[PDB]
């Protein structure tokens, strides 16, 4: 009985970032000892004539970047383990993620590293014009 | 190819939309196009589900710097026999909200202890996972009847997890700077660690030069087995699958072989101090 959620490719990856104290080290520490990304994560078709904020509520790639479902591209949804805010509950789960093209490989790894300015919408060092 | 790792367990005909999804597979049929997914505007998201996650089928086989593995070898095992301690879980089956995972129900040690659980799992929000008290009911069989009143004697998982860490610690700090969990075919056991086991890189005790056996969610901080009071997680163990040395039945007829002084009571206090038992005389005869 039930309906199978993942693939083979990501039990090592989810298995050790399931049980771990800091599961965003383990992760950054996974990929650098050579572990392959997370993978089976939520691409969308999209017309990629999108505002290019970071997190919306509808798919908002531009020609530069890919959308993505955000809880695909969260770890602790991914692990299903605690988020790391104080009231527990995720800022991408319902929301649609925009990843540049060229960190599209490891959308839970970009979401992870990388923060959106709070003025301007866009990820931090990728499209946010403001200093 | 798909594994049962975080199946999900729930009896909702849709699957879900893609902004909630945990994964492409997860996401419903109708967004599905082109080996990618559409966002549909008109269609909502579901606001109200509770989706039991199966925790059946981790696999402990990462190979990352700084983190010690699980799972050692024979020869590291007789080296550390000081620290072994034979684990047996007796579950039960997700029932009514949900059906397709086991969960911890019965908790057996070598050390004689059993501890009951009350049935909990990892159910997806649209917010979060939230681990909590779940249906459940014994396995059907009559060698499982003694399950029926464990239903309703069980402990929340925040006191379980105490009592294992106070019990591990009361038995090793004179022993081991370890645990080494005696196991016999590993994956149900392996499950249950996910409620009371954490991960990581070697740490020390927050009091001693000791290694850390523990961790503390409370304040953040480490300990040894001798000074692990409060302490709710079981940091760092290793372990072993018996099962897997070749053995061909089942755990009862290969210890009868070498060893009549350990009847099966059927509890799971008693399947550990069989899985230890025939683990020192495979290892040391
Ligand atoms: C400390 O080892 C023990 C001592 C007495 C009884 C059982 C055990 C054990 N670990 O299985
Ligand atoms: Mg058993
Ligand atoms: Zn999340
Ligand atoms: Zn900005
Ligand atoms: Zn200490
Ligand atoms: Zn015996």
């Amino acid at each position: 009985a039930g309906n199978a959620t993942e693939v083979p490719a990501n039990s090592t990856v989810l298995s050790f970032c399931a049980f771990a104290v800091d599961a965003a080290k383990a992760y950054k520490d996974y990929l650098a000892s050579g572990g392959q990304p997370i993978t089976n994560c939520v691409k969308m078709l999209c017309t990629h004539t999108g505002t290019g904020q970071a997190i919306t509520v509808t798919p908002e790639a531009n020609m530069d970047q890919e959308s993505f479902g955000g809880a695909s591209c969260c770890l602790y949804c991914r692990c299903h383990i605690d988020h790391p805010n104080p009231k527990g509950f995720c800022d991408l789960k319902g929301k649609y993620v925009q990843i540049p093209t060229t960190c599209a490989n490891d959308p839970v790894g970009f979401t992870l590293k990388n923060t959106v300015c709070t003025v301007c919408g866009m990820w931090k060092g990728y499209g946010c014009s403001c200093d | 190819n798909v594994t049962g790792l975080f199946k999900d367990c729930s009896k909702v005909i849709t699957g879900l939309h893609p902004t909630q999804a945990p994964t492409h597979l997860s996401v419903d049929t109708k967004f599905k196009t082109e080996g990618l997914c559409v966002d549909i505007p008109g269609i909502p998201k579901d606001m109200t589900y509770r989706r039991l996650i199966s925790m059946m089928g981790f696999k402990m086989n990462y190979q990352v710097n700084g983190y010690p593995n699980m799972f050692i070898t024979r020869e590291e095992a007789i080296r550390h026999v000081r620290a072994w301690i034979g684990f047996d879980v007796e579950g039960c089956h997700a029932t009514r909200e949900a059906v397709g995972t086991n969960l911890p129900l019965q908790l057996g040690f070598s050390t004689g202890v059993n501890l009951v659980a009350v049935p909990t799992g990892y159910v997806d929000t649209p917010n979060n996972t939230d681990f909590s008290r779940v249906s459940a009911k014994p396995p059907p069989g009559d060698q499982f009847k003694h399950l029926i009143p464990l239903m309703y004697k069980g402990l929340p998982w925040n006191v379980v997890r105490i009592k294992i860490v106070q019990m591990l610690s009361d038995t090793l700090k004179n022993l081991s700077d370890r645990v080494v969990f005696v196991l016999w075919a590993h994956g149900f056991e392996l499950t249950s660690m996910k409620y009371f086991v954490k991960i990581g890189p070697e740490r020390t005790c927050c009091l001693c030069d000791r290694r850390a056996t523990c961790f503390s969610t409370a304040s953040d901080t480490y300990a040894c087995w001798h000074h692990s009071i409060g302490f709710d997680y079981v940091y760092n163990p290793f372990m072993i699958d018996v099962q897997q040395w070749g053995f061909t039945g089942n755990l009862q007829s290969n210890h009868d072989l070498y060893c009549q002084v350990h009847g099966n009571a059927h509890v799971a206090s008693c399947d550990a101090i069989m899985t230890r038992c025939l683990a020192v005389h495979e290892c040391f005869v």
